[PDB]
């Protein structure tokens, strides 16, 4: 795997995200003492070849995680619909060994507008994942 | 006292038995053990089908002898 | 790699099925369209029009050589016919090398979808002799308790079924077990060190080890009454139990095949059960197990319920991750999609059939061992049949002490007489092999005569009549 | 089977195209030592009737190596995403043999660009094929 | 013909032309004709939307072999 | 020399007996070893009952050949 200082010109957007995602996953105090619960969820965008799938793997690496990736077109490629039940045990087994990140690769690639959807099936893997990030409201 | 009963599968059951008591209190604890009812059982005692009737001292069965134990219905 | 005599066989031929001129036909007669084109052996809906459930595996395999040979280049010859796996890979082709730390879906079991398998390996189970199964129905008769065996045979093909082949049975040997009433369990250690000894004559005799019987019968009153119905299709079809015992026996026997990269796969063993009909008889039935999902699982999660007709899946400790088990069921209004978020799951999906049956007594190729079928078996302690030195001076005693070689040799042919022989080992091993072959193989009569000049069977008869 | 001498009148891209075949499969030495990693794709292209499977038959034959052919119209599904999981099932046969070699011909037939659909499957279509391609850590 | 195995759900087509070239093999001499090939091969227009593929594909992948006299 | 003293229930036991010896030196023997007396001491050899009062250059008997006894058993 590639390492932490392995990044260089996106220093100010390391910044923002080492203490957003590394130092509550952690560290669970300074946050109930504090009384403001931390954030469970980030989005990552830009340009094409800037260091979206690379920035993921190092921040994640050297800080101790569970790192459970899932990614975009490899998912809804199932029959029977089972892609709910891939997702519904992703989230499940990540939160049994906590502290856990679960990285969304590919996130375009699986919620696109509801004015270009695309059969049935399409519809059923984006209301399974606004359902259950309402889930991890327990800490 | 000691007592081997031993069933065809290669398992010897230990038991503690008096030596002048009758061999259905034998068939009464192997009962007990298990959860096998002692009308269908019989016991073999080198050949010799032993008789509940009676006691451990007319068949000469000494201590801690190989035993043997077989299940058989009347009616089945 | 070398396979079976009888696999290399049903591979060279293609099993095409023929079909004639129609009215649909537009073509002339020197030619064929669609309608009078050669038929697919593999094509299911010929299957169910003759009520074959299944697709005769070898046309199974003939189904997927064509997806993996193409008109194309390809200069593969990958033949994608391996076990589908469900244990997880550790070391992952990705970040997540442990799996402690880290999980991500190309190496995560996908759920299983419960579809039923199309193909079934042994097509047809048959059998040889009426009166060979009567005395393993008759130990039931003597005890009152149930009974275990294995069954030994071999392979054949099967011209019923469209490139299939058929499970032919030889003989039954019955394992030392404590018997009950409900139910049965014995050791399986002292089992398999006895049928390592019984591999050994089945090697020269031309037998094995490819099934096993197991009773079920339940006596309703002992009068009119045959059995109790147990097995209908409300109740369960085989109990979860016995699928345990149904799948190490298949792992432990594999079916050595050119075609899968490991080099064994679809495994050939029938399980048979005697539990009886609907109305009013003992008639039995037999099914086997699938291949696709139960023959892999079984190594790390199949647990016991309470259910017979269900199993129960338990949980993951560190390395045993399981996915979700789904099937299709109907609730209290309609007919819904997948439901099952719920342990014991049913068992009686994943169970393939067999036909099962007896051949004409008229007329038949060879039966190779029809001696009395009345000889003590070997390990029958719980009834009177187990019988020392003194059954061989009631049973063939060279009869009446001077034996015609027309009925002398005929009663010689028994498979466990000939077993029990040997163990007394009085013989040499080499006059001992063609003993055993003199008794099972045709044009016996100038064999059977250097049999009884040696001085090895004069030694038999006389220290058999000094003894009692 | 056809070999190097079969075709001719394109010597100076034989030459050239015989580098990035030739070199990561005889002698892979030469990429330890200097840092980089060889490459993985060659793209040709020109007008048709110019040999470009006769051209990609040659280096097979010639090297011995794990040739395989994925064809354009013949791999696109529409069942649930079958053509997500028949590329990914070629890349791992691929990698189950060393050395190997894969072929797409007719390349825009698959995935083309999103001037005219932009909301068919063809977009995560061609996504899984760059975190496929990515994800080639197998040097 | 032409638009009989067309109109299938593009699944059987290709196992049709298969068994095609198959059996005229086996009993050369052979000859094979097809008619109303432009419903089987249409053009690529500004009109997409039809299948268009998967079965001319295989009959081009058929036809370049099957040389060897 | 070595023989294979063998009995009915395949027990056997390795004995000495001397090329040119006769067979009650072997009767005497089990007589030491086992206890049986003559009159139940059974010898069989190439299908013949071995009298007691002969020698082993009738029979033949070689070094390390086997011998076939039989032990009479009796209720009354
Ligand atoms: N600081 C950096 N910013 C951008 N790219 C980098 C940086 N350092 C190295 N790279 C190179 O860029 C590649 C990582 O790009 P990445 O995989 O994030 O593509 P992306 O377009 O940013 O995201 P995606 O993978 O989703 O397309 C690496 O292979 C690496 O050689
Ligand atoms: N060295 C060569 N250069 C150019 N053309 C050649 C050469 N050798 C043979 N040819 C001819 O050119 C044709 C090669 O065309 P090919 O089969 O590659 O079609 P293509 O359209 O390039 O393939 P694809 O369908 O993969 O694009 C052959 O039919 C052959 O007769
Ligand atoms: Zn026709
Ligand atoms: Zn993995």
């Amino acid at each position: 795997e590639v390492g932490y200082d392995d990044i260089g010109g996106c220093r100010k957007q390391m910044a923002q995200i080492r203490e957003m995602v590394e130092l509550p996953l952690r560290h669970p105090q300074l946050f109930k003492a504090i009384g403001i619960k931390p954030p469970r969820g980030v989005l990552m965008y830009g340009p094409p070849g800037t260091g979206k799938t690379l920035m993921a793997r190092a921040v994640a690496n050297e800080t101790g995680a569970f790192f459970f990736l899932i990614n975009g077109p490899e998912v809804m490629s199932k029959m029977a619909g089972e892609s709910e039940s891939n997702l519904r045990k992703a989230f499940e087994e990540a939160e049994k060994n906590a502290p856990a990140i679960i990285f969304i690769d590919e996130i375009d690639s699986i919620a696109p507008k509801r004015d270009k959807t695309n059969g049935e099936v399409e519809r059923r893997v984006v209301s399974q994942l606004l359902t259950l990030m309402d889930g991890m409201k327990a800490r | 006292m000691q007592i081997f009963v031993k069933t065809l599968t290669g398992k010897t059951i230990t038991l503690e038995v008096e030596s002048s008591d009758t061999i259905d209190n034998v068939k009464s604890k192997i009962q007990d053990k298990e959860g096998i009812p002692p009308d269908q059982q019989r016991l073999i005692f080198a050949g010799k089908q032993l008789e509940d009737g009676r006691t451990l001292s007319d068949y000469n069965i000494q201590k801690e002898s190989t035993l043997h134990l077989v299940l058989r219905l009347r009616g089945g | 790699i070398k396979e079976l005599a009888v696999d290399e066989e049903l591979e060279k031929e293609d099993g095409l099925i023929p079909r004639q001129k129609s009215k649909l036909c537009k073509h002339g007669d020197r030619g064929m369209c669609e309608y009078c084109s050669p038929l697919p052996p593999w094509d299911k809906e010929y299957h169910e029009k003759n009520k074959i459930k299944h697709i005769s595996f070898h046309s199974y395999l003939k189904k997927l050589n064509e997806n993996a040979n193409k008109k194309e280049n390809g200069s593969s010859y990958i033949s994608p016919l391996s076990e589908p796996d469900f244990r997880i890979n550790k070391r992952c082709h990705n970040g997540h090398e442990p799996w402690p730390r880290g999980i991500c879906s190309k190496c995560q079991p996908s759920a299983i979808t419960l579809q039923q398998q199309e193909f079934r390996m042994v097509d047809h189970v048959e059998f040889q002799k009426s009166e060979i199964i009567n005395e393993f129905i008759q130990a039931w008769r003597y005890t009152g308790m149930q009974r275990f065996g294995y069954m030994y045979g071999s392979y054949s093909k099967y011209d019923n079924t469209p490139l299939g082949i058929k499970a032919v049975v030889e003989a039954i040997y019955e394992p030392p077990q404590h018997d009950e009433q409900d139910g049965l369990t014995m050791d399986v250690e002292q089992v398999k060190n006895e049928m390592l000894q019984i591999d050994r004559q089945a090697q020269e005799m031309g037998l094995s080890r490819i099934g096993l019987i197991f009773t079920d019968l339940s006596d309703a009153g002992a009068g009119d009454g045959s059995v109790f119905c147990k097995r209908h299709k409300d109740s369960f079809f085989l109990s979860s139990l016995e699928v345990i015992m149904a799948a190490r026996h298949q792992t432990r026997h594999p079916n050595v095949s050119k075609y899968s990269e490991q080099g064994f796969f679809s495994s050939k063993f029938v399980t048979c059960v005697i539990s009886g009909n609907l109305e009013g008889e003992i008639d039995i039935s037999s099914y086997q197990v699938s291949t696709e999902a139960e023959a892999l699982v079984t190594a790390d999660m199949i647990s016991g319920s309470t259910f017979p007709s269900m199993a129960y899946i338990n949980d993951t400790t560190d390395e045993r991750y399981v996915p979700e088990i789904f099937y299709m069921k109907s609730n209290e209004y309609g007919i819904t999609v997948k439901e099952n978020a719920k342990p014991a799951f049913p068992v009686d999906y994943l169970l393939v059939t067999l036909t099962h049956g007896f051949p004409n007594t008229d007329t038949e190729t060879n039966s190779k061992f029809v001696s009395s079928t009345g000889f003590p078996w070997s390990n029958r302690q719980a009834m009177g049949q187990s019988q020392d030195y003194q059954e061989l001076k009631k049973y063939l005693f060279n009869v009446a002490s001077s034996g015609d070689f027309n009925l002398l040799h005929e009663k010689i042919s028994n498979f466990h007489l000939l077993l029990y022989i040997n163990s007394l080992q009085i013989l040499s091993p080499d006059e001992w092999k063609l003993l055993i072959e003199s008794a099972v193989k045709n044009e016996w009569e100038e064999s059977l005569l250097k049999l009884v000049s040696s001085a090895g069977w004069q030694t038999l008869v006389m220290i058999l009549q000094e003894s009692g």
